[PDB]
C-alpha cells in the first residue's frame, strides 16, 4: 500500500507530503537552508545588495608610521 | 541593597505569611491518622531525550548571543552541530 | 611589493618536495589534480561497493528480501566518500610536498605570478574578517593529513599559506622587465 | 594563557606568556642546552602574573608599616567622609583645600 | 542618586508584587466568567457586587479549612514543600520589563534566568503528586512531569529562534528590537508552537489528562492532598499569566504601542505658528484647539514620566490579557488529549518542526547580512 | 578551599558505602562540581574564558554519564528486581 | 632533546581581536623572523637536494 | 588597579599624593558624560590625527605605555579642550539642547535627531567641523541622516531636516 | 449582546499592569534626578556615570565646562574589596 | 564611531592617575621600608592586585 | 600631612558583602554532609539538589551568570529529574542499603587528613587567598570598555570557530549516549 522511496521516488515523496506532513515538511525546511545559503547571496550580489562592511569592536590603530605631529603642546596649555 | 535581594525576601514573607493564617486560625486535630510492579521503561526514555536534546540546545544559545563575531565560520560549525544532533 | 612575504609564523615539515601551501583552496585542490588522481578515487570508490557483493556471493548473508539492496546502497555512499577523499587527499599532498610535485609548482608559480601582474590579491578575497581568516587557515594548515579519522576543507580565501611570497613577486617583477624591453625594442 | 578574556577581550596575562614562548623559541636550541636559562625570569613573570605571591608578599609588609607608622603620629583633624565625598566638585572648594592640607 | 537604594528597592518590588497579586485573583474570577458567557451561564455574580470578590472568599476559606495532610515521617516537606512552589511562581515576574528598563532586574541574561525558575516548576508538580497513596496515581505525577520536560524542550528551543533575531537575552532589548517589527509576523509558526507548548507547559485543559485521571482512581481508602492550600493554586495561575506575559515579550509587541503620533505626523503638513493647526487632507479644516488651555497642558502631559509609563504598561496588560483570553477559550473548545498523543505532538511533529527550523532561520538571517550586532545597543 | 572540601565528601561517599550504589552514583558527581567548580574559580582569577568553557564540556560529559548510568543501572534492575548488595 | 619545537608555532597569532587595549600586544617581528628563517633554509636544503641529485 | 569588574566592592582608595612636578601639568576635561557624546564627531574631526598618534604611541612601546606616552595623552586633551571651548563659544543653545536630549533618552543618538542636526548646522557654519561616521554603505542613506528613525521612542516631526552640508 | 461584566475582570488586570508601569516610571525619574533613568547599561556607560559622579557629586549630574574643577585629579575612584578576584 | 573619539581623552585622564599613584607608592615604600621591592623583572607596569590601606575607613 | 592614602564606603554603586559567600560555602557543607549519611536514597538526592543550588548562588553571586544559570538549567532541572524518576520507581527497601557507618570513622579519619594535607598544596595562590588583610584593588579601562561582550558571548565568540574541535567531540558523546542508552533499555518494536 503504502509506497517505497528507492522504488518510486516521486510516488513516495507524495504519499508522505500527505500521509507524514510534519516529518516530510522538517525535511524540506531543513533541506531550504541549505538552499537558501547557496542561492539568495549571489543572486543578492547580482542586483548589488552589497553586504554592509563590519563594524569596529576593538580600537581602529590606521597603519604606517606615525605622522609626526606639531600641536597642543606644554607651551600651548 | 539590591533590589533582587529585597525581592526575594518579599515574596519569602508572603509565602510565611499564608502559613501563618493557617497554623494561626485553621483548626488543627491532633489526630493525623506493599507490592511490586515493574515500571515502564518510558519513563526512564522521557528523562533520557529531554536529558540530552536540553543539553545540546543550550550548547547553541551562546552561538544566538554570538551570530554576528561568528559570521559564515561559526554558522558552518553550528550547522555541523545541529547536524550531527 | 607589500614589503612582508612571511607575515606570520608557520610550522616547516621536514618533506623531500618544494611545499605549494599549507592550506590549498578546494578549487585549486580540484584544479591541479592529475588524471591518475581521477582513475585511483574511482579505482577506491568502486572496491567497497565491489567487496560487498564479493562478500556476498563468495559466504552470503542469509538476508531477507530487501537487506541486501539496502547495504548496497550504504557500501556505495562510503565509497563515494571514501573515493573522494582519496582523489582529494592524492592531489593535495603535491601542495603540501609530502608527494612528487614538480607539475604543480609549474602551475602554481604561473597562476600565482599571472596574478600579481593582474593585481589580484595573491590567494583572493575573504568576506570573513582578518581574525577569521587567521582562525580559518589554522584549522585547515595540514588537515588533509587527519582525513582517515576527521575531514576539512578550505573555503576560506585567507592570505596564510605557509609560503615566503617574494617569489612571486621577484618572477613577475622580472618578467615584466622582459617583455617592456620587448614592447620598447619594436 | 589562552588569549581570550571575559569582557571579549584578550587575557590579562597572556602578554607574559607571548614574552615566555617568544623567549624559548628565540634563545633555546639543541645547538645550545642553556640557552632556555634566559626564559626563567620570563617565566616567574608568568607565573607571577597569574597567582600575584611576590606582590602579596610586598603589599603586606608595605602595609603592615603604614598601618604602625600611621598609628603613633599625632592626628590634627581626619577628614570625614562627606568631605572626603565632596572633594574635586565645583561648588564645595572648602573641603577640598581641607582634604589636601593646602 | 537622590534617595536611598533600599527605599527605592522596596517601592518598585512592592508596586510589581501588589499588582501581580491582585490580578493573578482576577484571572480566577475570570476564568469562570468567560467560560459562563461562552457556555451561555454566568460567571460569579454574587461574592460581591459583581462577583468581584470571589477570588477573596474562596481563598480565605481554603486558608481557614483543616487540612489533615500526613505531618508524619516528613513535617518539613508538608508544610516548608509547597511553600517554596510559591517563590518559585513568583521569581519570573522579577525580570518583567513595564517599559524600557523598568523591571525589577535589568539582566542581559533575562531570557536563561526564567529558562532557570521554570526547570525547577517539575519538582512543584513531582512533589506535591509524591504524598497521594495510590499507585496509579503516583504514576499520574510521573507522566505530568514527563509532560513538564518535553514541553519545556519545545519552550527553550523556539525560544531560540527569538534570541537568533534579537541577538540579545535582555528582555528589555527582545522588545525593542520589535520596534521594527512585532515577531509573530516573520516568526508565524514559531509563535504557534510556542503558545501551543505554553498550554501544554502550564499543565492546563486540553493538556491535562495526566493530572486529570488521579480523581478518577482515588478509591475507598484515600485521597489527595492539593486540598486547604492556596499555594498551588496561586503558583498555577501566576504561571499561566506569567506565560501570557512572556508570551507578549517575545512575539507581540511587549509594552510597545503602535503610535499614532507618526501617522498624524505624515497627513498634516499645514504647521501653523498661530496655533491654528490646519491639516491637508481632505477631511480637514481649521481646528481651534486653545494654545492656552489645551495644547500647552497636553504637550506637557504626553512628556510627563507617570503618562508613558502609563501607556507602556496598559499595552503590556492589553496584550497580556488578549493571551489571557485564548488560554481560557482553548480550554473551553477542546476535549483532553490522551498523555501518548500529548507526546506524540510534542517529539513527533512540534519538535521536528522546531529542529528544521533553528537550521533554517540562521542560515536567511547570513543570506540577507542582517546577523544583528550583540553588544550593547539599544 | 570549599573545592577541596566538597571533593572530600564525594570520597568520604565512597569510604562510607557498603551497599549503596546509587550513593556511588552520587558521589562521582559531587567529584565533579568540586572538580567543575575549582576550575570556574581559578577562571575567574585569570581573566580566562577557556577555563567556563572546560566547565561546560565538564558539564555536558557528567550529564551523558548520567544517562549511560542511569540506563545501566535499569538493566541491571530489570533482571535482577533489587539495587542491594548482599554483604 | 631537551628543546621543544612547538607542533603548533600558530599560538603566536593567538589571541582575542576585540576590546584590545593599545600596547596589550607584544612586537613579535623576532618570533617571525625566526620562523622565517627556518621557512627559508628548509625550503634550501630539498632545493639543493633534487637539483643537485636530478643531474 | 586591576581592570577586573569588581563584585564585592564596598570601599574606594584615594590617594592624594599629587603627580610629580617632573612632569607638565594638564587641566583635565570637565565635561560629564552628555557633552562629550554630543561633542563626540566634533573632537575626531579635529583630533583624530592627535587621538591616533597617542593610541599609536602606546602600541609602539608594549607594556610600558602609560609611562613613555605622557606627552601624547597632554595632546590630546588639549586638542579636545579647544573643541569644548569651541563648541560653547558659537553653538552653546544648540549644544546643551542636544546633550540635554541624550540625558533623558539613554544617551542613543537616533533618540534625539531634531537637536543633533541643528547643532551640527551651527558647528559647521561656526567651526567648518562635520560629522563623519567611516565605511557606512553605499547603496542607503547615512544613518544619522535619515528622516526615519526606527527605533526613535517619539517619531522625528516631517519638518525636522537632517543637515546635509550644502543645499 | 456584549457581556461586560465578565469583561469587567479583564479591565482590572489591565489597570494593575498600567499602574505598575506608571508607578515604576516616576519612582526610577525621582531616583535619578528627575531625568529619565538609563536602561541596557555596560561597563562604558556605568564608567561614564562614574566620573559624572567625579565632576558633580551625582552619577546623573551633567556639566558642560570644558576645564574640570581643581581636586577632580585625585577623586578618580579606585574600588577595593576582600574576596572575589 | 562615537566612543573611539573619546577613547584617548578618557585613557589619557586613566593613565596619568596611574602614574600618579605608581609613582606615590613608590615613593611611599622607600620611606617605609628603606627600600623598593621588585615583583616583577621586567619594565613593563602591571595594574596593582592588591593596595596598601588604612586600617580604618572615614568615621562618617 | 594628613595621610595620603584616604578609605572611605561606596554610596550607590557598591556591590555584595562578601559574607553571603561564607554561608553559602557553610550551606553546601552541611548539604553534602546530609548527601552521603541520609538513609534514603531519595532524601539524599533532595540534599544533592540542595548542593547544587548552593553552588549555583555562589558563582552567580560572583558573576558567573551564565554558568551559574546552567548548572541550574543543567543539573537541578534535568540530572536530577532523571534520578528522581529512577529512585521512585525503583523498589527500594531502605534498611538493604544501609551499612554499620560506625566502622568507617576511623578511615574517614585517616584518608580526610591525608588527602586534605596534600591536594592543599597544589591549590594556586588566588583561590587560598582567603591583623593587617590584603585587599584587591580595581579600577576603569576605557579602550577594553569599547563594545564589552557578556561571557555567554565571549563563549561563542569562540566556542564555535576556534576550539570547534571541542564541540566536535561533545557532538559524539551526546550522540553516543542517546544511542547507546536507548539500545540497552528498549524492546526493539
Ligand atoms: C539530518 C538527518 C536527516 C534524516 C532524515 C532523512 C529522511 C529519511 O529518514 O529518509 C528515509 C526515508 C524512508 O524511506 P523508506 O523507503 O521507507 O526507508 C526504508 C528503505 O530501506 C530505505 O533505506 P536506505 O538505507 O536505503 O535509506 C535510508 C537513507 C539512505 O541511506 C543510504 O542509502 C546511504 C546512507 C547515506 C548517509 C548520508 C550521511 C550524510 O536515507 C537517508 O537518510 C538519506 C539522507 C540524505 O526516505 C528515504 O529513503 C529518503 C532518502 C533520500
Ligand atoms: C566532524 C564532521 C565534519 C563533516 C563536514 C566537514 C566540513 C569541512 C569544512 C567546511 C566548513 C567550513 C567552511 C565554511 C565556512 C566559511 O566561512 O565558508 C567560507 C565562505 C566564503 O568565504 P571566503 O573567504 O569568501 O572564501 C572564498 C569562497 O570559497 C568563495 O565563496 P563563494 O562565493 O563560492 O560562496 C558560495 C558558496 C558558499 O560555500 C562556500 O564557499 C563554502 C561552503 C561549502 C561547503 C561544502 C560542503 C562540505 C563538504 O555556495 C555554494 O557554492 C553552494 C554551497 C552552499 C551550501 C550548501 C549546503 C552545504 C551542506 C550540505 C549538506 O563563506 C560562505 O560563503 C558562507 C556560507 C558557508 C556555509 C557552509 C555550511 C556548511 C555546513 C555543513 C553541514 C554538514
Ligand atoms: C475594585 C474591585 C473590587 C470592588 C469591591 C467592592 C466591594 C463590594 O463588592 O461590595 C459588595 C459588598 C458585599 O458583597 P456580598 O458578598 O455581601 O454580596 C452578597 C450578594 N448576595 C446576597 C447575592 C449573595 O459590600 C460590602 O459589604 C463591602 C465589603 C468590602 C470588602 C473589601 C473590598
Ligand atoms: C527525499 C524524500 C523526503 C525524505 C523522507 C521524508 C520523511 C517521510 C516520512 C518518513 C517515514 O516514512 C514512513 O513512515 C511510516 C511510519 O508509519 C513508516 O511506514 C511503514 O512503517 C513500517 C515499516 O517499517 C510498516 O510496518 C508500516 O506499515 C508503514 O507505515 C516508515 O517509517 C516510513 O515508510
Ligand atoms: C513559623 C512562624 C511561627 C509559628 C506561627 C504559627 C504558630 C502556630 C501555633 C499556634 C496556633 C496553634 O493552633 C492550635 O493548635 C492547637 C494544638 O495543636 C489546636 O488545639 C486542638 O488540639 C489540642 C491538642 O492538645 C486540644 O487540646 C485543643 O482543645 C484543640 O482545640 C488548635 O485546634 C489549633 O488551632
Ligand atoms: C605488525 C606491524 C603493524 C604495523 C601497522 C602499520 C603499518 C603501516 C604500513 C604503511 C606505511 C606507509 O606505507 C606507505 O604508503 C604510502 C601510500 O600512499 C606509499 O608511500 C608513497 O606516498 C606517496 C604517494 O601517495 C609518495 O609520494 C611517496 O614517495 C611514497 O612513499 C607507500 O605505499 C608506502 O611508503
Ligand atoms: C485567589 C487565589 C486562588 C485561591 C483559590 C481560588 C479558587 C480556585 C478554584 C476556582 C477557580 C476556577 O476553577 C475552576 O472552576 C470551575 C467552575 O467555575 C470548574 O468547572 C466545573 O464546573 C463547571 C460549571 O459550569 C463545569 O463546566 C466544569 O466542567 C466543571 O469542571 C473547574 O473544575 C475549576 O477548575
Ligand atoms: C520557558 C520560559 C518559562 C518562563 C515562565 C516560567 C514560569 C514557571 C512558574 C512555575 C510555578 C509553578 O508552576 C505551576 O505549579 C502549579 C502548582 O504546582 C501547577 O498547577 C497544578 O496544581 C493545580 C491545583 O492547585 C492544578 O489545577 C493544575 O492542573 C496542576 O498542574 C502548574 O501546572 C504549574 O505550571
Amino acid at each position: 500500500t503504502t509506497p517505497r522511496f528507492w522504488s518510486t521516488p516521486l510516488k513516495y515523496c507524495r504519499w508522505a507530503a500527505r500521509e507524514r506532513p510534519a516529518l516530510f515538511f522538517s525535511v524540506v525546511i531543513g533541506a531550504l537552508g541549505p538552499v537558501t545559503l547557496a542561492t539568495v547571496p549571489p543572486l543578492r550580489r547580482l542586483i548589488g545588495d552589497v553586504d554592509a562592511a563590519p563594524i569596529p569592536l576593538t580600537y581602529p590603530i590606521p597603519p604606517g608610521p606615525r605622522k609626526q605631529l606639531k600641536g597642543y603642546d606644554d607651551d600651548t596649555e | 541593597m539590591s533590589a533582587m535581594s529585597i525581592y526575594i525576601i518579599f515574596v519569602s514573607i508572603i509565602a510565611i505569611l499564608f502559613l501563618a493564617i493557617d497554623l494561626i486560625f485553621a483548626p488543627h486535630n491532633p489526630y493525623k491518622e506493599q507490592s511490586r510492579s515493574p515500571f515502564n521503561i518510558s519513563f526512564f526514555i522521557y528523562g533520557l531525550v529531554f536529558l540530552l536534546l536540553d543539553l545540546e540546545i543550550l550548547l547553541l544559545y551562546p552561538f544566538a548571543v554570538s551570530e554576528y563575531v561568528n559570521s559564515a565560520y561559526g554558522l558552518a560549525a553550528a550547522l555541523i552541530f545541529i547536524g550531527i544532533i | 611589493t607589500p614589503t612582508q612575504t612571511y607575515q606570520f609564523p608557520s610550522k616547516t615539515v621536514k618533506t623531500d618536495y618544494p611545499l605549494i601551501d599549507n592550506d590549498p583552496h578546494f578549487t585549486r585542490v580540484i584544479r591541479y589534480a592529475r588524471p591518475s588522481d581521477y582513475a585511483h578515487g574511482l579505482a577506491a570508490a568502486a572496491a567497497g561497493p565491489a567487496a560487498l557483493w564479493l562478500m556476498e556471493r563468495i559466504s552470503p548473508s542469509q538476508v531477507g528480501r530487501g537487506g541486501f539492496a539496502k547495504a548496497m546502497r550504504l557500501a556505495g555512499f562510503i565509497g563515494l566518500a571514501g573515493g573522494f577523499l582519496y582523489f582529494y587527499q592524492r592531489s593535495i599532498l603535491r601542495f603540501y610536498g609530502m608527494s612528487e610535485n614538480a607539475r604543480e609548482v609549474e602551475m602554481d608559480m604561473r597562476e600565482m605570478t599571472d596574478r600579481v601582474k593582474a593585481g589580484l590579491p595573491l590567494y583572493g578575497e575573504s568576506r570573513l574578517s582578518p581574525a577569521m581568516q587567521g582562525v580559518a587557515a589554522r584549522q585547515s594548515r595540514y588537515s588533509a593529513l587527519f582525513f582517515g579519522v576527521m575531514p576539512w576543507f578550505n573555503f576560506v580565501n585567507h592570505n596564510q599559506h605557509g609560503v615566503d611570497t617574494a617569489k612571486y613577486y621577484q618572477q613577475a617583477e622580472r618578467e615584466l622587465e622582459a617583455e617592456r624591453l620587448a614592447r620598447e625594442q619594436a | 594563557a589562552s588569549g581570550y578574556g571575559l569582557n571579549g577581550g584578550p587575557s590579562r596575562c597572556f602578554p607574559f606568556w607571548q614574552e615566555l614562548l617568544a623567549c624559548y623559541v628565540t634563545n633555546s636550541s639543541e645547538d645550545n642546552p642553556d640557552g632556555k636559562n634566559k626564559c626563567i625570569p620570563v617565566m616567574e613573570d608568568y607565573y607571577e602574573c597569574l597567582h600575584h605571591r611576590k606582590e602579596a608578599a610586598r603589599v603586606r609588609a608595605l602595609q603592615a608599616a603604614y598601618r604602625e607608622a600611621e598609628a603613633k603620629k599625632l592626628q590634627e583633624n581626619p577628614p570625614t567622609a562627606g568631605q572626603i565625598r565632596n572633594l574635586g566638585l565645583l561648588n564645595k572648594e572648602e573641603d577640598t583645600k581641607k582634604v589636601h592640607c593646602a | 542618586m537622590s534617595y536611598s537604594q533600599t527605599i527605592n528597592s522596596l517601592v518598585e518590588v512592592v508596586l510589581v508584587l501588589v499588582p501581580s497579586l491582585v490580578g493573578i485573583a482576577y484571572v480566577t474570577v475570570g476564568e469562570r466568567k468567560t467560560m459562563g458567557s461562552m457556555q451561555r451561564r454566568l460567571g460569579p455574580n454574587a461574592v460581591g457586587i459583581y462577583g468581584l470578590l470571589q477570588a477573596f472568599a474562596d481563598a480565605l476559606k481554603l486558608l481557614l479549612k483543616e487540612y489533615v495532610g500526613p505531618t508524619q515521617a516528613n513535617l518539613v516537606l508538608f508544610f516548608l514543600g509547597p511553600v517554596i512552589t510559591l517563590i518559585f511562581s513568583l521569581l519570573g515576574y522579577a525580570v518583567i520589563p513595564y517599559g524600557p528598563g523598568l523591571a525589577v532586574n535589568d539582566l542581559s541574561t533575562g531570557i536563561l534566568y526564567m529558562l532557570a525558575v521554570s526547570s525547577l516548576a517539575t519538582y512543584g508538580i513531582l512533589l506535591a503528586g509524591w504524598s497521594a497513596n495510590s499507585k496509579y496515581a503516583f504514576l499520574g505525577s510521573l507522566r505530568s512531569t514527563a509532560q513538564l520536560i518535553s514541553y519545556e524542550l519545545v519552550l527553550s528551543s523556539s525560544i531560540l529562534l527569538v534570541i537568533m533575531l534579537s541577538g540579545s537575552l535582555s528582555l528589555t532589548v527582545i522588545v525593542e528590537s520589535q520596534r521594527a517589527i512585532w515577531y509573530i509576523l516573520p516568526l508565524l509558526p514559531v509563535f504557534i508552537i510556542f503558545f501551543i507548548g505554553s498550554v501544554a507547559e502550564t499543565n492546563r485543559a486540553p493538556f491535562d489528562l495526566a493530572e486529570a485521571e488521579s480523581e478518577l482512581v482515588s478509591g475507598f481508602m484515600t485521597e489527595h492532598a492539593a486540598v486547604i492550600f492556596v499555594f498551588f493554586f496561586l503558583a498555577e495561575y501566576g504561571s499561566i499569566v506569567l506565560m501570557c506575559i512572556l508570551t507578549s515579550i517575545l512575539f507581540l509587541g511587549g509594552y510597545l504601542l503602535i503610535s499614532l503620533l507618526d501617522i498624524i505626523y505624515n497627513n498634516l503638513l499645514s504647521w501653523i505658528v498661530i496655533g491654528k493647526y490646519i491639516i491637508f487632507i481632505f477631511p480637514f479644516w481649521g481646528p481651534v484647539f486653545i494654545d492656552l488651555g489645551l495644547y500647552e497642558i497636553i504637550s506637557y502631559l504626553y512628556n510627563a514620566p507617570t503618562v508613558e509609563g502609563s501607556f507602556y504598561g496598559l499595552s503590556l496588560g492589553v496584550k497580556t490579557s488578549i493571551l489571557i483570553f485564548v488560554f481560557i477559550w482553548t480550554r473551553a473548545s477542546f476535549p483532553r488529549i490522551r498523555f501518548d498523543q500529548l507526546m506524540s505532538f510534542c517529539w513527533t511533529v512540534l519538535l521536528p518542526i522546531l529542529f528544521a527550523l533553528i537550521v533554517l532561520v540562521p542560515c536567511i538571517l547570513y543570506s540577507f547580512n542582517i546577523f544583528p550586532v550583540n553588544i550593547s545597543l539599544l | 578551599n570549599i573545592t577541596l572540601i566538597l571533593f572530600l565528601i564525594g570520597i568520604l561517599g565512597f569510604v562510607l558505602n557498603r551497599k549503596n550504589i546509587i550513593l556511588m552514583l552520587i558521589s562521582i558527581e559531587i567529584m565533579l562540581l568540586s572538580i567543575t567548580f575549582l576550575i570556574l574559580l581559578s577562571s575567574l582569577n585569570m581573566d580566562d574564558i577557556i577555563g567556563q568553557t572546560y566547565a561546560i564540556y565538564i558539564i555536558v560529559v557528567a550529564g551523558a554519564e548520567s544517562a549511560i548510568g542511569l540506563g545501566i543501572l535499569v538493566a541491571f534492575y530489570r533482571l535482577r528486581g533489587s539495587i542491594a548488595i548482599e554483604y | 632533546s631537551r628543546h621543544i619545537e612547538l607542533k603548533y608555532p600558530e599560538v603566536f597569532s593567538h589571541g582575542s581581536p576585540f576590546n584590545v587595549p593599545a600596547g596589550f600586544y607584544p612586537n613579535l617581528d623576532h618570533v617571525i623572523e625566526h620562523y622565517r628563517k627556518q621557512h627559508l633554509e628548509e625550503e634550501e636544503r630539498k632545493a639543493k637536494k633534487l637539483a643537485a641529485a636530478a643531474a | 588597579m586591576a581592570t577586573r569588574k569588581p563584585a564585592f566592592n564596598q570601599h574606594v582608595l584615594l590617594d592624594t599624593t599629587p603627580l610629580p612636578d617632573s612632569i607638565p601639568k594638564v587641566k583635565e576635561i570637565g565635561a560629564s558624560s552628555a557633552p562629550l557624546l554630543s561633542a563626540s564627531f566634533f573632537i575626531g574631526a579635529r583630533c583624530k590625527d592627535y587621538n591616533d598618534d597617542y593610541m599609536q604611541c602606546k602600541n609602539e612601546n608594549p607594556g610600558r605605555g602609560e609611562f613613555e606616552c605622557l606627552k601624547e595623552g597632554r595632546r590630546v586633551t588639549r586638542c579636545a579642550r579647544s573643541v569644548l571651548k569651541d563648541i560653547n563659544t558659537h553653538c552653546l543653545e544648540q549644544f546643551r539642547a542636544h546633550w540635554q536630549c541624550l540625558d533623558n533618552n539613554n544617551q542613543q543618538l537616533w533618540q534625539c535627531r531634531p537637536a543633533e542636526w541643528k547643532l551640527n548646522k551651527c558647528v559647521y557654519e561656526n567651526l567648518k567641523l562635520e560629522k563623519v561616521i567611516p565605511d557606512q554603505p553605499k547603496n542607503s542613506t547615512p544613518v544619522h541622516l535619515r528622516q526615519r528613525q526606527i527605533f526613535a521612542h517619539h517619531a522625528i516631526p516631517p519638518w525636522e531636516r537632517p543637515f546635509i552640508p550644502g543645499q | 449582546p456584549v457581556p461586560f461584566e465578565t469583561l469587567i475582570p479583564y479591565g482590572i488586570i489591565i489597570a494593575m499592569f498600567g499602574v505598575t508601569g506608571a508607578g515604576m516610571a516616576k519612582v526610577r525619574h525621582m531616583f535619578n534626578g528627575d531625568k529619565r533613568h538609563r536602561w541596557s547599561v555596560d561597563q562604558w556607560d556605568k564608567q561614564q556615570m562614574e566620573r559624572d559622579r567625579r565632576l558633580t557629586g551625582h552619577l546623573r549630574g551633567q556639566t558642560d565646562n570644558p576645564i574640570a574643577p581643581p581636586g577632580f585629579e585625585f577623586n578618580n575612584p579606585w574600588k577595593v574589596x576582600x574576596x572575589x578576584x | 564611531w562615537a566612543r573611539i573619539h573619546l577613547i584617548p581623552l578618557l585613557q589619557a585622564e586613566e593613565d596619568r592617575d596611574h602614574v600618579r599613584r605608581y609613582l606615590a607608592d613608590q615613593a611611599r615604600e622607600k620611606g617605609l621600608l628603606g627600600e623598593n621591592i621588585k615583583v616583577y623583572n621586567s619594565d613593563r607596569y602591571v595594574r596593582p592586585t592588591f593596595a596598601v590601606t588604612p586600617s580604618k575607613p572615614a568615621q562618617e | 600631612s594628613q595621610i595620603s592614602l584616604l578609605l572611605l564606603k561606596e554610596i550607590y554603586t557598591n556591590g555584595s558583602t562578601h559574607i553571603m559567600l561564607d554561608i553559602l560555602s557553610v550551606l553546601a557543607v552541611i548539604s553534602g554532609i546530609c548527601v552521603i549519611i541520609s538513609k534514603n536514597p531519595i532524601v539524599s538526592v533532595l540534599h544533592l539538589i540542595g548542593l547544587f543550588a548552593y553552588v549555583s548562588f555562589y558563582l552567580i553571586l560572583i558573576g558567573l551568570n551564565f554558568v551559574g544559570l546552567s548548572y541550574l538549567i543543567v543539573y537541578i532541572g534535568a540530572v536530577s529529574i532523571l534520578f528522581l524518576f529512577i529512585l521512585m520507581l525503583i523498589n527500594i527497601r531502605t534498611s538493604e542499603l544501609q551499612s554499620n557507618t560506625s566502622n568507617s570513622i576511623p578511615l574517614t579519619i585517616l584518608v580526610g587528613i591525608i588527602i586534605s594535607s596534600f591536594l592543599f598544596k597544589m591549590l594556586p595562590y588566588g583561590v587560598i587567598i582567603s591583623k593587617n588583610d590584603l585587599f584587591f584593588i580595581t579600577s576603569k579601562i576605557w579602550d577594553g570598555a569599547l563594545a564589552e561582550n557578556n561571557h555567554i558571548s565571549s563563549i561563542g565568540n569562540i566556542m564555535y570557530t576556534n576550539y570547534n574541535v571541542w564541540l566536535i567531540l561533545a557532538s559524539f558523546i551526546l550522540l553516543l549516549a542517546m544511542v547507546g542508552a536507548i539500545v540497552i533499555t528498549i524492546k526493539p518494536r
